[PDB]
């Protein structure tokens, strides 16, 4: 229903994380990633597939990626860690 | 004998047709009817009956008889007592009510809803409880200075022990849908301690409250479909 | 001068008065009556026990604790051993009866709780085994006076012996419908701050005109605790629920020797 | 139509319709003109589709029957030559759930039979066009033992002969109940187990299934055996018309596990738990 | 009829109809009796075919659906067994262009299903005659996961069963819009992205496609698997009747590239350049 | 029941026909109309 | 051209300042900077030719004849009443058909000022304030 | 000649139907009846 391909991400503090969240539908009425992290967009052709470009990763976050397919609201998260010396 | 011509749509079996058919039991003297009480003439006679909302369907208390009583106390917090969207066919706590089960056979619905709230505390427990309905398209109300601005009702506790918060038909479309749709979203509903609930000594502090749902007499449905409870 | 909270009901030589009542529910808007001649199924002479069985019968008082989960009675068979209605019943093959169910439970003004008093036509319940289907014995389905209790857990016994009984699950109301939808039945709610008695008036509801009371159980009386009992000094107190039922407008057919059902 | 909405304005008086008491048994009664200020809305929307004649006005599916047609040698191959189905509406879960809203109902039933075929093997020749018998056996008429016995000739049983490739056969069965309505739910047995019986009927089934005999729909293939094995599928349909219903009930929430009101252990949890009580 | 032509002759006066001013918004208003001398022409020609009931009075094609029927082994072979199509008029470019003359429309829709078959392989046996299910799924009813699940039995969904070889099945769908007219063009979203959301709905689609749910037409083959793989093609048709329209618009000039009003870069040049301005 | 005879042109689908058809949604209470401005009654209103 | 029907909220609703057209269609390959109106002048945005736009209610400001264009616009929508925050009913469009040409100063600027009045307004469903996103 | 449409249940043979049929012996002057004693009008005359 909603797939996030980079599920297991390791990346240090401050860098950028590429998150790819799409749905298993043909018409994503309402789709987005819920996090308070800065992101513009990443260019990707196709009305279904989608990449947000997250940046300035400081702490451990679990963003939720909804998708309003015509069978209810769906849910998919991703798991990301940080690094420190 | 008679010149006829066969149109398209001949020799089809449509599952919603209305045709005649030869009776396989000719001259069957049917059993004469008697006046059985409680005859239903319309499925909207069943929408106008109250039925409890599983409002307390949190992790642990769901799927048991603690799903219905809403927790109350005497502390008088600013937090909402409950909060629920107005989607009586696709919300996780409304689609299993008697109104919610009929709406999952239909697709488009209009009309206003009726929330009758029974207070099941003690006799000496007096209090005031705000009951609010906010139309959609803004911030979901969390504090009391956000839900006072909508359609609300301030309810007092005492002898007459059941209020009625009405959620009116305020909608862009003539017919909202029976799914979680963004364009036909219903509204935001909260419930705040107006002043607080006060108990004396020798009286329980933590109490409960029951929550109902029915349909106003301008409530009507269309477009019969299958449901999504059973398989 | 008059109020809705004071009500006296008299049938035969029995009387219920109540001073903190709610209003009474006539079920589906029809008061019970005798079988009219334009609908009569048998042709024998009907016995009308005019005042000998149209009177209030008081059942046993169950105790409603804080952990009590529900009760159920099958209505033309909870009166199977009550006076002459239990003697009009087993000496006749046919029987119709209206009912006046009056449920009695009262506490102080410091208690709290709710009691959904229902009256369910054709209250068909589920068996407590997964070996077979529609599989309940006679004694376990017809307890009579004492009734039965609900339960907040479904434990189907793998034995076909101890599984011949009602899987009385409270939130599925026995028959696998949700309990929050049970208000489409004729119901009243005993709320311990508002009232202390629930009065229903139940006509004879069956597809047939008149039917065997020994086989067929017409109504199902159901009492669900919606909000549990909570008394703040003594959290484990018990207030009794006493059920008082009267037959109304009874009519019987097919006289013979006494029917004595099995007890095991 | 449905009710309109009157032009009302605000009030300040002792007449309070917003406060009811559901201990009395009655539901809520406040229409939205009571508690707020409303405009005048002329309401032309009707409730015409929600009525029981249109709520049951679909030809639902109640079962799927399979017959075959080949040179039968063993005994299990001779029982594939026909199929006898006990007529009931409980062999699916969607027309049943629409009928268990109501305790008692009264309706003339209209059936239609949509029938498919296939070759079983690939290189066993061919077959001619086929004619299908569907015979309504009332309770008491002899059910067929073999596919070509004395019972299929149907001197009084209602039979239909569908030539394969035509429009599906349709017929209307009247109200055939021996009660004054079909008891969807029957809370009682078929007999009374007496005191000190040597019969020991401690296996009498509960409830509904001990009173319903509606018949038997026995289906054969009227042809003899073709060289190619023809496997058929038949989908018996029902459409309640002239519908009346009595004494409404809550609808089925948890799944079924039989012909009764029973429910299986692994699906006693119909709800999905929300995050908290404050989740829009 | 259309307007006739009056017998007029030449004029010399201050009444000048040949001069208008299109800054005022009104179009030209001079009929040919004004600026020249005309005879009397009785005009019997009517505009009967140009009306909207006859301008849309054709059964257009809106999509082409493909189902098959064979012994499915893998998972991609089980998704060839059925096809679910979201109902819209935008999957072709000719009935769409006739409807995007108008902003809002109101019409009862009449559909007809013209269905073909073929053998896939050559020497894999044969097959019997086939029956096709076409089930109208409203928004909310469960879409089928496999080709033989609980959803196809259709206890309340409108289904038609077309026996292959008959006349094509036809049905009329009423005005099912939740507005008072079908918005062909919708200039707005489905929701309002609020200030300081943690939701971050920066991928809400523009315009029309976020409000239209008309249903799902799910088609299976009711037969089981034949020995020969039968590949089918189904051409869903629409014919708007009882047509009303509002608020006209210019017609589509450049080609489409989606379900919106978008246009692709390589075809933004619909005209062909003439030699010069003085080319007859 | 009634002796009929099938003419040529039976069981055809003509894309410009005018026939009746069974409504797949029986008793659909359609949404009541309102007076939307600028109603077109004919495509020759747009030629002028 | 990555996606279809694909415009953000801020880029589709500028408010007071409005937007401008353009005589060139340059679709950005970024899905970031492509969430805006491809305001092409001769295709009028929606891919219909601009010479057919006179089927709308229109007036032509001609600098020898007039100096003001007044239209009176009723509420046009399929619904009776609708959300103004979601749905934008009308579209005001000003196309220069013949370009400005002043013979001494060929690069002069004359201002177009747009003055709009609501008429016969009516609102429903009171609540707290809706504040949309700004980015 | 006349636009018709074939419903379901066409071209079936139901063994309890009531339809008309072409007489294979047109104009058969049937043998005139006489009053035979003991006429049964109903099978419930034999139950009594």
């Amino acid at each position: 229903q909603t797939s996030v391909s980079p599920s297991k991400v390791i990346l240090p503090r401050g860098g950028s994380v590429l998150v790819t969240c799409s749905t298993s539908c043909d018409q994503p009425k309402l789709l987005g990633i819920e996090t308070p992290l800065p992101k513009k967009e990443l260019l990707l052709p196709g009305n279904n597939r989608k990449v947000y470009e997250l940046s300035n990763v400081q702490e451990d976050s679990q963003p939720m990626c909804y998708s309003n397919c015509p069978d209810g609201q769906s849910t998919a998260k991703t798991f990301l860690t940080v690094y420190w010396t | 004998g008679l010149p006829t011509m066969l149109t398209p749509g001949s020799s089809q079996f449509l599952t919603s047709d209305d045709f005649q058919s030869p009776c396989a039991l000719p001259n069957f003297d049917v059993t004469p009817p008697i006046h059985i009480p409680g005859e239903v003439f319309n499925m909207m006679e069943l929408a106008e009956i109250d039925s409890m909302i599983p409002m307390n369907s949190v992790t642990g208390k769901a799927n048991t008889m603690e799903m219905y009583p809403i927790p109350l106390d005497d502390k008088g917090s600013a937090t909402p007592i409950f909060s629920i969207s107005l989607s009586p066919a696709s919300d996780k706590r409304l689609q299993y009510t008697m109104l919610g089960e009929i709406l999952n056979y239909y697709t488009h619905w209009t009309g206003s809803l009726r929330f009758t709230f029974l207070f099941c505390g003690s006799m000496m427990a007096t209090g005031k409880i705000l009951l609010s309905y906010s139309p959609p398209g803004a911030k979901p109300p969390t504090t009391r200075k956000d839900a006072m601005l909508g359609t609300h009702i301030i309810w007092d506790l005492g002898l007459q022990s059941s209020c009625t918060m009405l959620a009116p038909w305020i909608s862009n479309t003539v017919y909202r849908r029976c799914i979680k749709d963004d364009f036909t979203e219903g509204g935001y509903i909260t419930c705040f301690y107006q002043t607080r609930i006060v108990v004396p000594s020798g009286t329980p502090t933590s109490m409960f409250m029951l929550a109902f749902v029915s349909a106003c007499p301008d409530f009507s449905v269309r477009l019969l479909r299958d449901t999504n409870h059973i398989s | 001068g008059y109020s809705d909270r004071v009500r006296q009901i008299t049938l035969g030589n029995s009387t219920i008065t109540t001073q903190e009542a709610a209003n009474a529910v006539v079920a589906y808007g029809e008061w019970p009556s005798y079988l009219d001649d334009k609908e009569a199924n048998p042709i024998d002479a009907p016995t009308e026990p005019d005042v000998s069985s149209n009177r209030f019968y008081t059942l046993d008082s169950v105790q409603w604790k804080s952990t009590s989960r529900g009760w159920w009675w099958k209505l033309p068979d909870a009166l199977k051993d009550m006076g002459m209605f239990g003697q009009n019943m087993y000496y006749h093959y046919l029987g119709r009866s209206g009912y006046t169910v009056h449920v009695q439970c009262n506490a102080s003004k410091f208690h709290q709780g709710a009691l959904g008093v229902f009256a369910i036509p054709e209250y068909v319940m589920a068996c407590n085994t997964e070996a077979k289907t529609s599989y309940v014995s006679y004694v376990n389905a017809n307890p009579g006076e004492k009734g039965g209790v609900f339960d907040n857990a479904y434990n189907p016994s793998a034995e076909a012996s101890e599984g011949r009984k009602f899987a009385a699950l409270d939130y599925l109301l026995g028959c696998g419908v949700l309990a929050g939808n049970a208000f489409v039945y004729p119901h009243q709610i005993i709320n311990l701050r508002t009232n202390n008695s629930a009065t229903l008036v139940l006509p004879y509801v069956n597809s047939l005109a008149i039917d065997c009371m020994a086989k067929h159980n017409n109504w199902g009386l159901v009492i669900l605790p919606l909000c549990k009992l909570d008394y703040a000094p003594n959290s484990s107190t018990e207030i009794p629920i006493t059920v008082t039922i009267a037959p109304m407008f009874t009519e019987f057919n097919g006289l013979r020797n006494i029917t004595v059902p099995a007890t095991q | 139509t449905a009710q309109s909405t009157p032009l009302t304005s605000g009030v300040n008086s002792q007449e309070v319709p917003a406060l009811t008491a559901v201990e009395t048994g009655a539901s809520g009664q406040a229409v939205p003109s009571d508690v707020i200020e409303t405009r005048h809305v002329v309401n032309y929307k009707t409730r015409s589709e929600s009525t029981l004649e249109s709520f049951f006005g679909r030809s639902a599916c109640v079962t799927i029957l399979e017959v075959e047609n080949f040179n039968a040698t063993t005994d299990a191959d001779r029982k594939k030559q026909f199929t006898t189905w006990a007529i009931t509406y409980t062999d699916t879960v969607q027309l049943r759930r629409k009928l268990e809203f109501f305790t008692y109902s009264r309706f003339d039933l209209e059936m239609t039979f949509v029938i498919t075929e296939r070759y079983y093997a690939s290189n066993t020749g061919h077959a001619r066009n086929q004619v299908y018998q569907l015979m309504y056996i009332p309770p008491g008429a002899p059910r067929p033992t073999a596919w070509d016995d004395y019972t299929w000739q149907s001197s009084s049983n209602p039979s239909v002969f569908y030539t394969y490739g035509s429009a599906p056969p349709r017929m209307s069965i009247p109200y055939v109940g021996i009660a004054n309505a079909y008891s969807h739910f029957y809370d009682g047995f078929a007999r009374v187990p007496l005191k000190d019986e040597t019969v020991d009927s401690g296996d009498t089934y509960y409830g509904l299934v001990t009173i319903n005999d509606f018949g038997t729909l026995a289906v054969r293939v009227v042809n003899e055996y073709n060289p190619a094995r023809i496997t058929s599928k038949i989908r018996v349909y029902m459409k309640p018309k002239h519908v009346r219903c009595w004494c409404p009930r809550p609808p089925r929430a948890v799944p079924y596990r039989g012909e009764g009101v029973d429910f299986k252990q692994d699906s006693i949890t119909p709800l999905t738990a929300v995050e908290n009580i404050n989740t829009f």
